[PDB]
């Protein structure tokens, strides 16, 4: 269900 | 021997129709499959691309692994071209790794032996892994090369 955006260290 | 002989075939099966490579799961989460390509057209065609394959959850995917929230539907794609060599394309929402290198999403990257994918980065517990084994049998065609003629 639907793609769910992980984490990310900017 | 008659039925018999024929099992003896099913599990002893002659491997390298066509194949171009072969992704396997370490982690033991998606069943081994195979990936192939014509050889003519790989030899024949040397521009944009041959055959490309697409792995993720979706059941459209070349490739299907289960249905992870991290993973996307087409979590990576693999093409399939050059002058007789692989790319690997990654198209993840997250992005697609290399042995631990995360590379370019979209990107055309060249093949390696035994190479491996994780893929759903993030979370430590999250992420799955997968390899990729060469078929030699593509590669010593291509070196070896066949002119196809007519008579």
């Amino acid at each position: 269900n639907i793609t769910q955006p992980t984490q990310q260290s900017t | 021997a008659t039925q018999r002989f024929l099992i003896e075939k099913f599990s002893q099966e002659q491997i390298g129709e066509n194949i171009v490579c072969r992704v396997i799961c370490t982690t033991g989460q998606i069943p081994i499959r195979d990936l192939s390509a014509d050889i003519s057209q790989v030899l024949k065609e040397k521009r944009s691309i041959k055959k490309v394959w697409t792995f993720g959850r979706n059941p459209a995917c070349d490739y299907h692994l289960g249905n992870i929230s991290r993973l996307s539907n087409k979590h990576f794609q693999i093409l399939l071209g050059e002058d007789g060599n692989l790319l690997l394309n990654d198209i993840s929402t997250n992005g697609t790794w290399l042995n631990g290198q995360k590379v370019e999403k979209n990107s055309n990257q060249l093949l390696s032996q035994g190479d491996e994918i994780t893929v759903g980065v993030g979370v430590e517990s999250d992420i799955l892994s997968l390899v990729i084994f060469i078929n030699d049998k593509f590669k010593q065609c291509l070196e070896q090369n066949k002119v196809d003629r007519i008579r």
